[PDB]
């Protein structure tokens, strides 16, 4: 059964009774015999509802963030786990995670190009009624890269690395709510 | 109840 493996994935998404995760696959199953979830059919999901803007890019960025897991595709199993990243962790370990999502290019460290392609992203999920109400010297990708990368305080030659991006926001516990994809 | 409604997004649109 799905739920079992996924149980047996433990923590990293035990999520509600995990025997939800059952009658959910049944029904994403039978809902999607497709079996593979590609990116472009996720990418239709976030085109078919977000109503308040265009999260297009962001989200083709997620379906990285766990397809490329070592895999292939994105199996309902996968999307199970991003279901609850989206929204639920908040005791449990799962920054490790994040180190992912805010890195498409691959894993090694987080470099002033990997957030902006999340940023830019991210600036299109923010419609322009929100948009509109931003301060001064920060209404770009560009301009706001540069609170995230400088909030850390990495220069040029430096590449956040998997470790103190976790260190980063122990210390300031103020990046949570920028950091957060919302 | 807060912030739900983005794992609900996903989910109950990949189901109807
Ligand atoms: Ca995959
Ligand atoms: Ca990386």
């Amino acid at each position: 059964a799905l739920s079992k493996e996924i149980l047996e994935e433990l923590q990293l998404n035990t999520k509600f009774t995990e025997e939800e995760l059952s009658s959910w696959y049944q029904s994403f199953l039978k809902e999607c015999p497709s079996g593979r979830i590609t990116r472009q059919e996720f990418q239709t999901i976030y085109s078919k509802f977000f109503p308040e803007a265009d999260p297009k890019a962001y989200a083709q960025h997620v379906f990285r963030s766990f397809d490329a897991n070592s895999d292939g595709t994105l199996d309902f199993k996968e999307y199970v786990i991003a279901l609850h990243m989206t929204s639920a962790g908040k005791t449990n370990q799962k920054l490790e995670w994040a180190f992912s999502l805010y890195d498409v290019d691959g894993n090694g460290t987080i470099s002033k190009n990997e957030v902006l392609e999340i940023v830019t992203a991210i600036f299109k999920m923010i419609s322009p009624e929100d948009t509109k109400h931003l301060p001064e010297d920060e209404n770009t990708p560009e301009k706001r890269a540069e609170k995230i990368w400088g909030f850390f305080g990495k220069k040029d030659d430096d590449k956040l690395t998997e470790k103190e991006f976790i260190e980063g926001t122990l210390a300031n516990k103020e990046i949570l709510r920028l950091i957060q994809f919302e | 109840m807060d912030f739900g409604s983005l794992e609900t997004v996903v989910a109950n649109s990949a189901f109807i």
